[PDB]
RNA sequence: UUGAGUCUCGUAGAGGGGGGUAGAAUUCCAGGUGUAGCGGUGAAAUGCGUAGAGAUCUGGAGGAAUACCGGUGGCGAAGGCGGCCCCCUGGACGAAGACUGACGCUCAGGUGCGAAAGCGUGGGGAGCAAACAGGAUUAGAUACCCUGGUAGUCCACGCCGUAAACGAUGUCGACUUGGAGGUUGUGCCGGCGUGGCUUCCGGAGCUAACGCGUUAAGUCGACCGCCUGGGGAGUACGG
């Protein structure tokens, strides 16, 4: 039935995905700040964001570089975002903080 | 050419009544734009058809 | 196209009738033309390698 | 009720989907039938075998009509033009005249940009 | 353009024969009646640039015989612009 | 300067035709007239509908006449409700010689 | 009088401006019939529909554009120009003459015309659709795809003055083997000629080559425009 109406009114309740912006161990500000932008946005508009860096090669041998920027994005999404998640080991190559709406 | 004569200007009208390529008919290139005019104006008078 | 069935015609063979009807008269062809907007830009360069296309086929009868 | 002794096949043959009606000869309708609506959905419509599904539905709809003549009147593009009226025929309604009606512009209006697929 | 009895009565009036279609008088006098005439057409019909050049040609070509006709003999040249009303 | 008139009539008014056609000519003649051609051709049936008519009372003219007098028919062919549609042309020469 | 013009007669043409009008189609409105879907995609969803849609039929309203004909067909200086009819109007071409008597060619500066977008003012607004809104897709998707949709697209008047505004080929004149077509005149007796415009191929010649090739990019003459390594830059500054 029409019926199917009562849904698409139940269907404006609403809804969260994640958004998942990839850095890499050495991104330039420039791009950061795009990345950055970007997840503002993402935030601010509802959503979650799975924040992933991905060691290449050797990169993986100094992981300590990526934990930098992941810890920057943090601090400056500090009045927005609440961390979800932090990562401490490289599983993969990855390391995948989430971020979430404050 | 002349759009009073229905007789010879159905000759050159297909069944939904289209006018037909002078390729087809094998008709001069004068004369086909000739027939076109008269064709038309018969259209307009309602003594051939546009459609159907 | 219309195809009145005349005195006593199999369904088959009015069909085929029917559907040859359609396919002198351009039907198909003319909705798929009209289907999207092309420019007359578009329509001209078309027009011109179809020509281009006719009659280098004309001169690939001949010469041989 | 009322009975109906010649009626007329409309079949609204688009790309996505067919619409079979059948009507009395003055245009009222007396019942229908679609692919979309014939257990078939999205993509499944746009096959010819869902207009056939679709004219058995109408013609069961219109038995209480009590109609054996039909005039179709077939419009569009449709992959399911002719399976139709070949499965109307299946039903049992002699089919008079077959006529294609498929509303040409005589020039009319800009239609939408092309799809860059 | 002009009528055929518009043409004919200005070769007989500014020509030395109605053979003599070709004199300068004739020609500029035929230039001038036509310019004048087209005077009424473009003042309706402002947008018709393609008549317009037409017109302009015409101009063009009257002060050519004009000019020649001075250089030639300033006295036809003095009559002619003086009976069609031209300025110079 | 040599002309050529058809006129569709309501085919209902068919009794009308004759009144209008003295008229049209009366008109023309007054002013110069050669009536080349006249032909009643009768109500024919119409190819397509026009105003829910399948029929109509068609008319023929050759005339020739001034470019103004003929401005001033079509003008009341216009006004004239019963009469339905109308082609005014411009032949180059008179035509004397009878149409199908 | 051979260049350049004028006149006589005729021919073809979407050449231009103005007015009227026809049929088809989309949308919308009002009704009738009818009943649960419609629409859309790669797949979906947004969207639309029981306040009755889509479909079908009747009538009405309004705007924009003119299927077929339609053609390496035509016309125009170029830009461009396509229903039919009338009015006003520009050019081209052919046939014979008659007429003028070098009146010519080119043209810095100048003047006008000049697709589309755009701008100003006032109208109009069906369809389409930058922006935008929502739905998707994706690593992201400020896109391509879907549903909507504003400017605009249309009209008047004024402005803008640019486009791969291209034949990427300035204008005018003369000369120099051929072949096959198209379109439009015309003479003579379908044939035999002879003019205009135009498409394709190709000879000499030319060209870096590609190619061009009597519509030259060949052989010459007149006049104009323009170039002088790439980027910086068609930018800065000034007018
Ligand atoms: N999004 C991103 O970052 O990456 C994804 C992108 O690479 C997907 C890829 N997309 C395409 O080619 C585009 N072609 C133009 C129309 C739109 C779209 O289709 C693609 O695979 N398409 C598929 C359909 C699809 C989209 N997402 C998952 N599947 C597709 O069928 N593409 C067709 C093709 O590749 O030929 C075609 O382009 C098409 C038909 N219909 C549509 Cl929509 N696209
Ligand atoms: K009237
Ligand atoms: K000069
Ligand atoms: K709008
Ligand atoms: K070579
Ligand atoms: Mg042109
Ligand atoms: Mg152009
Ligand atoms: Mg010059
Ligand atoms: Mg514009
Ligand atoms: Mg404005
Ligand atoms: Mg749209
Ligand atoms: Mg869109
Ligand atoms: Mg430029
Ligand atoms: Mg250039
Ligand atoms: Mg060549
Ligand atoms: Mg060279
Ligand atoms: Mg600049």
């Amino acid at each position: 039935e029409k019926s199917k109406s009562s849904k698409e009114q139940k269907k404006k309740q609403k809804v969260i995905q994640v958004k998942e912006i990839k850095f890499r161990p050495g991104t330039d500000e420039g791009d950061y700040q795009v990345k950055l932008r970007s997840l503002i946005r993402f935030l601010e508009e509802g959503d979650k964001a799975k924040i992933t860096l991905r060691f290449r090669g050797r990169e993986m041998a100094h992981q300590q570089i990526g934990m930098e920027v992941l810890n920057r994005v943090k601090d400056d999404l500090q009045e927005l975002a609440v961390v979800e998640s932090f990562p401490t080991k490289i599983e993969g190559r990855q390391m995948i903080m989430v971020l979430a709406p404050k | 050419i002349d759009y009073k004569d229905i007789a010879t200007l159905k000759n050159y009208i297909t069944e939904s009544g289209k006018i037909v390529p002078s390729r087809i008919t094998g008709t001069r290139a004068k004369y086909q734009r000739q027939l076109a005019r008269a064709i038309k104006r018969a259209r307009y008078l309602s003594l051939l058809p546009y459609t159907d | 196209p219309v195809i009145k069935v005349r005195e006593n015609e199999p369904f088959d063979v009015a069909l085929r009738r029917f559907k040859r009807s359609c396919e002198k008269a351009g039907v198909l062809a003319e909705v798929r033309r009209r289907e999207f907007y092309e420019k007359p830009t578009t329509e001209r360069k078309r027009a011109k390698a179809s020509a281009v296309k006719r009659h280098a086929k004309k001169l690939a009868r001949e010469n041989a | 009720r009322k009975q109906v002794s010649d009626g007329v096949a409309h079949i609204h043959a688009s790309f996505n989907n067919t619409i079979v009606t059948i009507t009395d000869r003055q245009g009222n309708a007396l019942g229908w039938a679609t692919a979309g609506g014939s257990g078939f959905r999205g993509s499944r419509k746009s096959t010819p075998f869902a207009a056939q599904v679709a004219a058995e539905r109408c013609a069961d709809a219109v038995k209480e009509y009590g109609i054996k003549n039909l005039e179709v009147m077939v419009k569009g593009p449709g992959p399911g033009r002719e399976s139709t009226i070949r499965a109307l025929n299946a039903a049992g309604f002699r089919i008079t005249n077959i006529t294609d009606v498929t509303p040409i512009p005589h020039x009319g209006c800009r239609p939408p940009k092309k799809r860059r697929v | 353009s002009l009528s055929t009895e518009a043409t004919a009565k200005i070769v007989s009036e500014f020509g030395r024969d109605a053979n003599d279609t070709g004199s300068t008088e004739v020609q500029v006098a035929l230039l001038t009646a036509q310019i004048n005439h087209l005077q009424g057409h473009f003042a309706e019909h402002k947008k018709d640039h393609h008549s317009r050049r037409g017109l302009l040609r015409m101009v063009s070509q009257r002060r050519k015989l004009l000019d020649y006709l001075k250089r030639k003999d300033v006295a036809r040249y003095t009559q002619l612009i003086e009976r069609l009303g031209l300025r110079r | 300067r040599h002309y050529e008139i058809v006129f569709m009539v309501h085919p209902d008014q068919s009794e009308q035709v004759p009144g209008m056609i003295e008229r049209y000519t009366a008109a023309i003649t007054g002013a110069e007239g050669k009536i080349h051609r006249l032909e009643d051709w009768g109500r024919r049936q119409l190819a397509y509908p026009i105003n829910k008519l399948h029929k109509a009372h068609y008319v023929l003219m050759n005339v020739e006449a001034p470019q103004e007098v003929i401005d001033e028919l079509e003008t009341t062919f216009r006004f004239n409700d019963a009469v339905i549609r109308s082609m005014v042309m411009r032949t180059k020469h008179a035509v004397t010689e009878a149409s199908p």
